[PDB]
Order: C-alpha cells, then sequence, then structure tokens
C-alpha cells in the first residue's frame, strides 16, 4: 500500500520528535527550582531522552517558567523566532499562564499566550515536578497525534 | 575486498560513536545518582537513532557551511586508516605524523566558521579555542618525538614488537600523565571545554557532524594511548586477542574521560594557558632531552629495518 | 561565639618533608584522584530514580492541587 | 619531470606578478610570497630526490624555516600598521614623499 | 544499577573488535593463509616483484619451494 | 589507489549526510593572540628541526647529535624564559 | 645556608622547575659518567647496512682473512656476551 | 594515473595563479591550502615521504593557521566585491585557456625539451637502489646532526633571534 506505510512513517518520525526532545529552560523565577528538581535524580528528565539544558539553535521545546514582564517579553519573542521549526512550547506556572498572583499589576504580561503560541499548559504556584512530567507526556501525545505526511499526500 | 574492509572500518565505528554518546549519558547519570535513558528502547539502545532522525528533521556562505563539517568528519575518519589491529589497513611509516597533521587540520573548520559568522562574540571564542588547541597539539607532537626514540621508526607496527615483553607506561609515565591530558584539549573536552561553556553558529545537521567527529576523535586518541603506552599482547596466532584487549583498554580510557567530565570543574582560559606554558613545556623539553640521552648512556639505541 | 576559617593556627614550617608532600600533591594529583574515587563510589550505588507513571512520589494528606466542591 | 618543473617555475612567476602588482591589500602580497617559497622548496626537494642526492636535502628545511620567520615579522609589521592607522590598506602610506 | 550499561559497553566492544579481525582474516583470504607483506624499503619490494615475476600467475602470494 | 579510495569514500559519505540534512526537511586587536601564534610557529620550526632524531641517532657521531640536541633544547628554553620574564605569558592587559 | 633555604622553599613553591633542571643536569652529566656509552658507537659501526667489498692478495697482508668464518678478522663477541 | 604529476603541477600552477589574481583573501587562502596539498602530493609521488609529511605538519598546521588567525583578528573584507571575484573568475578562465593553447603550441616547436607528451609517464625516476636500505630523505634531513651542523645552528639562531625581534616589534 501507500497510505498505510505513509501513516507508519509519520508515526516513526513522530517517535523521533517525541523521544529526542531538547528544551530551552527559560526559567525566570520560582517556577524554576522545580524544573531543576525534576532534572534531579528522583524524576530524571533525561530518562525520557530529554536533556537537562541546551542552547536554542539546537533545541525543540521551550519551557517558560515565571512571570513574563514587559522587559523580558521582547527577548522571549526573539528566542521563539530564532528557534528552528518545529518549535513546541510549554508554559509552567500561574505567573506565565494568567499572570498568577500578579495578574492585575502594571508590568506583567497577563499570559505568555499573548506573546507566543502554546501547545501545553501547566498550573501551579508552584506546580509539582510530577505534574510537570505529566504535562510533558501530554505533549508527547500531542505530537504522536500528528499526521503531516497524510495531509501532504492528500493536499 | 577492500571496499568490504573500509565498510568494516567505517560503519562499526559510527555505531560505536552513537552507543558511546549513550554510554556517556548513562555513566554521567549513574554518577549523578540518576539512571539515564531507559525508555525509548531496552536500556536505551535507540536514543541515538532517535537523535539522528530528529536532527535531520530540523530545518535550518554555503561553501564554508558545507566544507567545514565535511572536512572535520573526513579527517576524523581517515585518522583510523593506519592503525594496527593488529595488522593495519594501511601500513605507513610516518603514520603518527599523518595522524598529527590530519588532527591539527580541523582548526581550519573552527576558524572558517568564525570568519564567516560576523559575530565578534563568535570570533572571541573561536580565537580562544583555536589557540588552546594549537598550543596543546604542540606537546601532543613532542611527546611522540620523545618516546619514539625507543623504536627508531615513526611506524605504528614496531610499537607492538617493542612492547612484546613490557609496556611503555612503567617508563615515560611523566608523559602519559600529559598525553592523557592534551587529548582533553584538542578534543575540547573537560576540564577544557570552555569553547562550549561560555555562550552568548552550528545548525542541527552541522552540529551532528561536529559532534560525530568530536566523539570519533575521542575514541581514536584513546586507541592511540592503548597502542602506544599500553602495549597489548601480540601473540601472532591471536590477532583476535590483540583486538580484544585493545577494545577493553579503549573502553576503559573512554570511561575515564567521563569520570573526569563528571567530577571536575572547568579551567579559566588564562589559568589553562599558564598551565601549559609554565608546567608542561619545560618538563616536556627536559624529558625529551632525557629520552635522547638514555639511548646514548645506555646501549638501548634501536634499529631501522 | 565566633570562629576562624581559612587560617592556620600559627606560622608554618619550611620542613623538607612538608615541601615534599606539597610537591607530590602538586605533581601526581592525589586530591583529584580522591574526587574520582568519590564519583566511583556514587557510581556503584543505588539510584533514587523512579518510573513516574508506574511509581508516584510520596505526599501527605494536606496536599493542595485541583479543586473540589463537596456535598453532604 | 621537465613539464612539472616548468609549471612550477610558471607558478613562481605568477606569485612574482602577484607581489609586484597590488589590489589594495597587503596580506595578498605576503600570501604570494608564501606561494613563491612553497614552489621553491618543492623544486629543490624534487631536484634532490631525482638526483638521489641526500646531503643537499637540509636546504629546503633551512629556507622553509627562514620563510616562516620572515612572514612572521611581515605579519607583525602589518599588525602594527593596522593598529596605528585603522586598517591594513595600502593607499594610507602616502607619507615619506617629502 | 551499574549492570545496565553492558548493553552499550558490549555493543561498542564488538563494534571496535570487528575491524581488526576483519582486516586480518581478509588479508589472509586474499594472500592465501599468509599475512600481507610489507615494504618499508626497496629490498622487500624487489623480493615481492621477483616472486610476482616467477609466480607463473603474476601474483606474489605463491611460495614455490624447491620443486622449480 | 587505496588512500584515494578511502578518502573519496569518506568525503562522499559526509556529503551524503549533509545532503540528507538539506533534503529530508522537504573587532579590535589583542597583541597576546598574535604573540601566541608566533610562539607556536617558532616551536613548529623547532619540531621540524628535531623530528629526524630516530635516524640521526643510528649514526656514529653520537658526541655530535647528543650535543646539537641539547643545544637546540636549551637555547629554545632560554628564549622561552626571556619571553616569560618580559611578560608574554601573563594575559593581563 | 641561603642555597639550602632557597631550595627548601622552591620544593614547595615551584617544584616543576626543580624537576626540569634536575633532569637537564642528569642528561648533560650522565653520558660523561656511564661506561656503557661508547658501546653505542661501536654497535652502530658494526651494523652493516651495505656490502663489504673485498680486496685482492697481491701483497703480504696477514690481518685480513681468506674466509668469513675464519678468526683472523675484527671480532665483536662482546656483543652477545653483553 | 600516468598524467599524475602533470595534473598536480597544473593544479599548483592554478593555485599560485589564483593568488596572483589577488582575490578576496578568504577565497585565496583556500587556493593556497590546495597549492600546498598538491605540492606535497607531488613530492610524495616522487618519493619524499618525510618531506611531504613535514610540509603537511608545518606549512599548513603552522603557517596557514596563523595567517588566517592574524587576518581575521586584524582585517575586514570591506565591500570591495563589486563582482570582483566574478570578474577575475572569468579572467582566470581566459588565462587558463591561454595556457592550454600555449602548451599545445609549444609541444610543436619543442618535443624532447620543454615537455615530452607522447611518453609523458616516462622520465620521472631515472635510477634507484633496488637492493638498498637507507635511501629515504629522512637520512638527508638527519644529516644536520652529524654533518652540516651549520644548518641546524643557523636555524636555531634564526629562531633565537626571531623571538626577540617579534616581541621588540609588537610593543
Ligand atoms: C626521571 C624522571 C624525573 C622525575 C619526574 C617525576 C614525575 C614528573 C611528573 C610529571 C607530571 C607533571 C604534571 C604537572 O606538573 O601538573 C601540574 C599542574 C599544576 O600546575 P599549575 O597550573 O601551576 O597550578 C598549580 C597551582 N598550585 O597540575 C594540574 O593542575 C593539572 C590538572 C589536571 C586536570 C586533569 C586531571 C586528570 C587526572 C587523570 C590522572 C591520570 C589517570
Ligand atoms: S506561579 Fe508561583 S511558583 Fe511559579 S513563578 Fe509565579 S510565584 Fe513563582
Amino acid at each position: 500500500r501507500a497510505e498505510y506505510v505513509v501513516t507508519k512513517l509519520d508515526d516513526l518520525i513522530n517517535w523521533a520528535r517525541r523521544s529526542s526532545l531538547w528544551p530551552m529552560t527559560f526559567g525566570l523565577a520560582c517556577c524554576a527550582v522545580e524544573m531543576m528538581h525534576m532534572a534531579a535524580p528522583r524524576y530524571d528528565m533525561d530518562r525520557f531522552g530529554v536533556v537537562f539544558r541546551a542552547s536554542p539553535r539546537q533545541a525543540d521545546v521551550m519551557i517558560v517558567a515565571g512571570t513574563l514582564t514587559n522587559k523580558m517579553a521582547p527577548a522571549l519573542r526573539k528566542v521563539y523566532d530564532q528557534m528552528p521549526e518545529p518549535r513546541y512550547v510549554v508554559s509552567m506556572g500561574s505567573c506565565a499562564n494568567g499572570g498568577g498572583y500578579y495578574h492585575y499589576s502594571y508590568s506583567v504580561v497577563r499570559g505568555c499566550d499573548r506573546i507566543v503560541p502554546v501547545d501545553i499548559y501547566v498550573p501551579g504556584c508552584p506546580p509539582t515536578a510530577e505534574a510537570l512530567l505529566y504535562g510533558i507526556l501530554q505533549l508527547q501525545r500531542k505530537i504522536k497525534r500528528e499526521q503531516k505526511l497524510k495531509i501532504w499526500y492528500r493536499r | 575486498m577492500f571496499f568490504i574492509n573500509i565498510l568494516t572500518l567505517l560503519v562499526p565505528i559510527l555505531i560505536a560513536m552513537a552507543f558511546l554518546t549513550l554510554v556517556e549519558r548513562k555513566i554521567l547519570g549513574y554518577m549523578q545518582l540518576r539512571k539515564g535513558p531507559n525508555i525509548v528502547g531496552p536500556y536505551g539502545i535507540l536514543q541515538p537513532f532517535a537523535d539522528a532522525m530528529k536532527l535531520f528533521m530540523k530545518e535550518p556562505s554555503m561553501s564554508l557551511f558545507i566544507i567545514a563539517p565535511t572536512l572535520s568528519l573526513t579527517l576524523a575518519l581517515s585518522l583510523w586508516v593506519p592503525l594496527p589491529m593488529p595488522h593495519p589497513l594501511i601500513n605507513l611509516n610516518l603514520g603518527i605524523l599523518f595522524i598529527l597533521a590530519t588532527s591539527s587540520l580541523s582548526v581550519y573548520s573552527i576558524l572558517w566558521s568564525g570568519w564567516a559568522s560576523n559575530s565578534k562574540y563568535s570570533l572571541f571564542g573561536a580565537l580562544r579555542a583555536v589557540a588552546q588547541t594549537i598550543s596543546y597539539e604542540v606537546t601532543m607532537a613532542i611527546i611522540l618525538l620523545s618516546v619514539l626514540l625507543m623504536n627508531g621508526s615513526y611506524s605504528l607496527q614496531t610499537l607492538i614488537t617493542t612492547q612484546e615483553h613490557m609496556w611503555l607506561l612503567l617508563p615515560a609515565w611523566p608523559m602519559a600523565m600529559m598525553w592523557f591530558i592534551s587529548t582533553l584539549a584538542e578534543t575540547n573536552r573537560a576540564p577544557f571545554d570552555l569553547t562550549e561553556g561560555e555562550s552568548e553558529e552550528y545548525a542541527a545537521g552541522p552540529f551532528a557532524l561536529f559532534f560525530m567527529a568530536e566523539y570519533t576523535n575521542i575514541i581514536l586518541m584513546n586507541a592511540l594511548t592503548t597502542i602506544i603506552f599500553l602495549g597489548p599482547l601480540y601473540y601472532i596466532n591471536l590477532p583476535e586477542l590483540y583486538s580484544t584487549n585493545f577494545m577493553m583498554e579503549a573502553l576503559l580510557l573512554s570511561s575515564t574521560f567521563l569520570w573526569i567530565r563528571a567530577s571536575y570543574p572547568r579551567f579559566r582560559y588564562d589559568q589553562l594557558m599558564h598551565l601549559l606554558w609554565k608546567n608542561f613545556l619545560p618538563l616536556t623539553l627536559a624529558l625529551c632531552m632525557w629520552h635522547i640521552s638514555l639511548p646514548i648512556f645506555t646501549a638501548g639505541v634501536p634499529p631501522y629495518m | 561565639t565566633y570562629k576562624y576559617v581559612n587560617k592556620k593556627e600559627q606560622e608554618s614550617e619550611v620542613d623538607m618533608k612538608s615541601a615534599t608532600d606539597n610537591a607530590a600533591r602538586i605533581l601526581m594529583w592525589t586530591e583529584l584522584i580522591r574526587g574520582l574515587g568519590m564519583t566511583l563510589s556514587y557510581l556503584f550505588r543505588e539510584p533514587a530514580t523512579i518510573n513516574y507513571p508506574f511509581e508516584k512520589g510520596p505526599l501527605s494528606p494536606r496536599f493542595r492541587g485541583e479543586h473540589a466542591l463537596r456535598r453532604y | 619531470m621537465p613539464s612539472t618543473f616548468f609549471n612550477l617555475t610558471m607558478a613562481f612567476s605568477l606569485s612574482l606578478l602577484g607581489t609586484l602588482m597590488f589590489r589594495s591589500h597587503l596580506m595578498s602580497t605576503l600570501l604570494c610570497l608564501e606561494g613563491m617559497v612553497l614552489s621553491l622548496f618543492i623544486m629543490t626537494s624534487v631536484t634532490s630526490l631525482n638526483s638521489n642526492s641526500m646531503s643537499s636535502m637540509p636546504i629546503p628545511i633551512t629556507i622553509l624555516v627562514f620563510a616562516a620567520c620572515e612572514a612572521a615579522v611581515g605579519l607583525a609589521l602589518l599588525v602594527k600598521v593596522s593598529n596605528t592607522y585603522g586598517t591594513d590598506y595600502v593607499q594610507n602610506l602616502n607619507l615619506l614623499q617629502c | 544499577m551499574w549492570f545496565e550499561i553492558l548493553p552499550g559497553l558490549a555493543i561498542m566492544g564488538v563494534c571496535l573488535v570487528i575491524p581488526g579481525v576483519s582486516t586480518a582474516y581478509i588479508h589472509k583470504f586474499t594472500n592465501g593463509g599468509k599475512e600481507k607483506r610489507v615494504a618499508r624499503v626497496q629490498y622487500q619490494w624487489y623480493l615481492m616483484e621477483r616472486d610476482r615475476r616467477i609466480s607463473g600467475v603474476n601474483r606474489y602470494y605463491v611460495s614455490k619451494g624447491l620443486e622449480n | 589507489m587505496n588512500l584515494y579510495t578511502v578518502i573519496f569514500i569518506n568525503i562522499l559519505l559526509s556529503l551524503t549526510l549533509i545532503l540528507v540534512a538539506f533534503w529530508l526537511p522537504q573587532l579590535p586587536f589583542s597583541m597576546k593572540f598574535f604573540l601566541v601564534a608566533i610562539t607556536f610557529l617558532l616551536f613548529d620550526l623547532e619540531i621540524a628541526l628535531l623530528l629526524p632524531l630516530p635516524w640521526a641517532i643510528q649514526t656514529i657521531k653520537t658526541s655530535t647529535m647528543m650535543i646539537m640536541a641539547f643545544i637546540l633544547v636549551t637555547i629554545l628554553s632560554l628564549g622561552l624564559a626571556y619571553e616569560w620574564t618580559q611578560k608574554g605569558l601573563e594575559w593581563t592587559e | 645556608g641561603r642555597i639550602s633555604a632557597f631550595l627548601k622553599n622552591a620544593w614547595a613553591k615551584e617544584p616543576v622547575l626543580v624537576v626540569s633542571f634536575s633532569v637537564w643536569g642528569l642528561a648533560i652529566i650522565m653520558p660523561m659518567i656511564s661506561p656503557y656509552t661508547k658501546y653505542a658507537s661501536m654497535i652502530n659501526k658494526a651494523t652493516p647496512y651495505n656490502y663489504p667489498v673485498p680486496v685482492r692478495d697481491d701483497g703480504n697482508m696477514p690481518d685480513v682473512p681468506s674466509h668469513p668464518q675464519d678468526p683472523l678478522g675484527p671480532s665483536l663477541d662482546w656483543l652477545k656476551n653483553l | 594515473m600516468n598524467n599524475y604529476i602533470f595534473v598536480l603541477s597544473s593544479l599548483f600552477l592554478v593555485g599560485c595563479l589564483g593568488l596572483a589574481l589577488k582575490p578576496s583573501l578568504i577565497y585565496g587562502g583556500l587556493g593556497l591550502i590546495v597549492s600546498g596539498f598538491v605540492g606535497c602530493l607531488m613530492v610524495l609521488g616522487f618519493g619524499g615521504s618525510f618531506l611531504g609529511l613535514m610540509v603537511f605538519l608545518i606549512y599548513l598546521g603552522g603557517m596557514l593557521v596563523v595567517f588566517g588567525y592574524t587576518t581575521a583578528m586584524a582585517t575586514e573584507e570591506y565591500p570591495e566585491t563589486w563582482g570582483s571575484n566574478w570578474l577575475i573568475l572569468g579572467f582566470l578562465v581566459l588565462g587558463v585557456i591561454m595556457e592550454v593553447f600555449l602548451i599545445c603550441v609549444l609541444n610543436y616547436y619543442d618535443e624532447v625539451g620543454v615537455i615530452n607528451l607522447d611518453g609523458l609517464g616516462d622520465w620521472l625516476m631515472y635510477e634507484v637502489d633496488d637492493v638498498g636500505v637507507m635511501l629515504e630523505g629522512g637520512i638527508g634531513v638527519a644529516a644536520m646532526y652529524s654533518c652540516a651542523t651549520w644548518m641546524m645552528v643557523v636555524a636555531g639562531w634564526s629562531l633565537f633571534a626571531g623571538i626577540f625581534i617579534i616581541i621588540e616589534i609588537t610593543r
């Protein structure tokens, strides 16, 4: 067949982009100690083929963690533009989803989803590294449920 | 025949480099008290292929852009040709000098990358790393020029018949303590990996090529040590045994590199160049003079077939 | 009740023995080798890692996460 | 032998032209000097190994070392020039005509 | 524990052991049970070209003996 | 022919890798650096002079080779020590 | 006393130079001492990288032998007796 | 594989020609590296293994490295590229055509002099010691340690002085 093996090929390339995940840990504030605790032994981010840290130009995922102010927004959008396609994003914390306890302040971006798009959301102040892993696995699944080759071969 | 042998020499070494990336991850994890990759496949024997597919999937002067990584990788692969295991693919007198040349060249790639990237930021680190690499390759060459006087020939086969009885470490260990270090600079490994420590232009593909060549050079310098200073057993009926012991000692050195990368901090550039210029070069010259005198105030002046 | 760190109880000596130990530790790298030994120790230990979806960390009844209204 | 030798001499002449004519730089001149030196070392080693002579081989080594040092001092001068003017151009040296 | 690295250690071991024995056995298959001769000098090359000329086949992996 | 084969093979393999990469998806001066490069030269030249010992040693004028080696090494070390004392290995600007 | 103090200082402050200079001295000095030095030149003279062209006997030279295996020539037995 | 030396020779010619037609230095240094490579290969084909490897190790690794180093750290390829490279490329093409036709002209007047084309492969090695060890350039270059010591001491002094000269210059 053709469509069968095309679906299988898409599933395999998704296997790749699902295992070889490299983050840029844009952790501004106290939603960062938890990323570090996660890459720590007891949960071992790397175990899932997910390196502790790495530069953007070779990265795939981008973890936002912390209040997103009006002086560190530009830099963030710059990084998300510099990064190479595909580029997946993960918001990690109240401050970065809805401005958290600083929503009604004057020097906050009330949601990183205004600056940048998003593929996953995570709640907390802070979250628990376990919930963070669960978000990342939701991301792996949001990957595994893609059909690029199918949509092209029926474009 | 020959194409078969070149395949046997090129495919397995790429396989080993991949699984060496793996072994690095695993040992670093086990020394930092974590596991490491255990998921993508049984005990993590698929993460490397995963990384390959991912990189080749990532989107991005073409001349430099291509010739630099290609050049580096080709040099790193050719470095393997003249090695004895135990009878080599290409027996070359002056083989180790060919090695040194083809190892020094990659500086051209390092430098073209910078001269292309207009980033002053990039030229900064490029110059720094180029200078350290140069300065350490100097001693990497002098050590051989001071040891090989034990076998009056730049070949790489004579090493074996020499070490038949004894090794080359019980003597010359004032050198092995160096040849096991400069190898950590030409490779830009730790504790001299500042070239990747201070960051403020390698895309996915060319990064894969650079890293391939890096770990290839790792394996190869470790093999060179295992051949020079850790002479294996050449019982002519057991080339298999030779290759086997060589494998063992190469793995041992390649795990020592990782002990190091995990344990130690990094060297500040100035402290590093101080280290070289004011600790290794005087010792190196004096020890070379020592090994020059040894075969004169001792009968041990070797032959040249 | 204060203290003193990074200071010798008095002036040192110039003993050939002390200079010898200093020279040795500067050449053969005893302390660095000790660090390598420590890393080896931790290598040969049990890792604290756990499989998350099949093993989940400890807690206490006082947690604070998802919300829930209730009923009689 | 004769063909390759005439071609090497041609290459020497071409480096000569490169040095005797400029294009608003100095590193080009010095690199053409290096090309000269390379051609000469090659022709000398070729002559030696073709005559099977040995005692005459130290000469390429000697002249290669001397060319290395010569180009080194030339680069030092180029650098002083760039650091006292602002670039390595050639048309800045309009002085000394008075 | 530390007994989970063998599935990479043994892999690298075999894939670094293969080239040596490969080369040896291949050279031997070609040159007929005896290893590949080497010529660091013109002497051995003269010997080899002599054996080539007298092989009767124009290949040097043939040692004749006393029956010539 | 053998090295030609090997090198062409390696180059073509690398270029296959890079073509895959491209198809599958679809300043002031620091005098110190120049001084260091110069030291590197003036040492490589010593290396060129010094390599031939494995054949200069099997001659009969040991009283000559021993000497000339000591001479080269010691005078090079003298130049090195002078550079040091005159602060070519300090890096502080 | 000043020398002794300086060396007792250097042997903790900067040994590298001490080791280097001691090695240098040993190298320059031992060749003048050891007895096994000349033997090297003797060996490398013995080693026949070329052919020993013979001569005639139109005279009364009694030193040179009429045969290799004869004893009338220069011996080197000390080589194996070494 | 008979035209070997002639090919290497023409390529060295072309490298020196690309240096004489002064291009942008970044695209001239490649010509120089090619020139050195091909010249060393010629030496090797003749039989100077030691000399060729000495070149690879010193010329390239020692001199071209520092040339690029100094160039980058002390030069800027200002926008003098008004298609200058694209012009001198066609100029180089015209020159190489001139040279090809020049040799095809010469071969008529001169046959056993400038170049012997019908028998080009011949006339590279003239004699050789078939049964002789110790006939490689290693011995000639080692001479300096037994005879011709003047060469070694002179080079030593050249370096001993070049150090002082460079340092006293840079200040
Ligand atoms: S949500 Fe809470 S834990 Fe996270 S960055 Fe904001 S204040 Fe810190």
